């Protein structure tokens, strides 16, 4: 989401500065943005993605 | 096969299977290869062509 | 490692059951008793019904409440149902002898229909049939 | 080197239960007012 | 081990011959 893209470069970069490894900071980046959001698939055998919004512009009351 | 992207873990648990490493042993070699960051070169995506075709390696011509 | 108890457990731990009964019984009871005294104190300072009190007090007490349950003799408390509804020393009983043992010359040559291990089994009105609870549940759903 | 000796538990009674649901889909508001 | 105890009877029942 293009509502996204200011923090996820901020974790990326701190995971970076905090290891050394290029390809453990990606990694750990992956987690958190699959932690926040949600995925929408196909009707299909195949299952590409077809969406992806975040878990607040789904709520519906104060229930957390 | 089904998750591409994991293939360090399992890496990790192949070496500690067949080879017979202990779990510790190897938070130590970890650690220490962080102060040399190797990333010395070939590590791009023209690299991995030439090293599937050269004649000395035929395990990874048939793949 | 001083306190009277604290040695008590620990040696009963390590010498084991190599000794009589008698100190193991004392080695036992003096953490219960010590228990059971704290339990009632802290009980006694509090309210009885529960929409009186806060939430931290209600929290405390049902979960330090449960230590003084019992579940064997009950029965034996509650006979005392004769007066709701009708308004022996051993030898009178049969099928219990004088030790406190089962007698066969009755049970097998008089043909006694039961043996009372209480009192209210002679002559009798107060029913009490056993049930079984999942029976019950079945029943009410 | 020596004779451990075990304690047998004070029995307990909570009321059986089934196994709790992952998803726990419940009222939506939380308060008495409406 | 011992699942539950089981509670005192008041009077139980026998049979005979």
């Amino acid at each position: 989401p293009t509502s996204l893209d200011a923090s996820a470069r901020k974790v990326w970069d701190s995971w970076y500065y905090r290891t050394g490894n290029a390809d453990a900071a990606t990694q750990q980046t992956q987690r958190w943005l699959n932690e926040n959001t949600v995925t929408f698939q196909s009707e299909g055998s195949d299952g590409k993605s077809i969406g992806m919004v975040s878990k607040h512009q789904l709520m519906v009351g104060d229930n957390p | 096969a089904l998750y591409p992207d994991q293939a360090q873990l399992f890496s990790t648990f192949d070496q500690m299977d067949k080879i017979g490493l202990d779990p510790q042993t190897m938070i130590e070699a970890d650690k220490q290869a962080a102060s040399q960051s190797r990333e010395m070169r070939m590590e791009s995506d023209k690299a991995w062509q030439e090293l599937k075709n050269d004649s000395r390696n035929k395990d990874l011509s048939r793949l | 490692m001083c306190e009277p108890v604290s040695i008590g457990l620990g040696i009963m731990s390590v010498a084991g059951a190599t000794m009589s009964a008698s100190q193991q019984a004392k080695a036992e009871g003096a953490a219960i008793d010590a228990q059971n005294r704290q339990a009632q104190e802290m009980i006694k300072q509090m309210n009885y019904s529960d929409a009186n009190l806060k939430m931290q007090e209600r929290d405390l007490k049902e979960q330090q409440m449960a230590e003084l349950t019992e579940t064997t003799l009950n029965g034996i408390r509650n006979q005392g149902v004769r007066a709701a509804v009708a308004e022996d020393t051993v030898k009178e009983r049969a099928g219990i002898t004088e030790s406190y043992n089962r007698d066969y010359a009755a049970i097998f040559g008089n043909r006694i229909a039961n043996i009372e291990n209480t009192q209210s089994a002679i002559r009798g009105q107060g029913k009490i049939i056993k049930t079984s609870p999942l029976a019950h549940a079945l029943n009410v759903a | 080197c020596f004779s451990p000796k075990i304690s047998t538990p004070k029995p307990s009674v909570q009321a059986p239960e089934p196994a709790p649901l992952s998803e726990e889909v419940a009222s939506v508001d939380i308060g008495a007012e409406s």
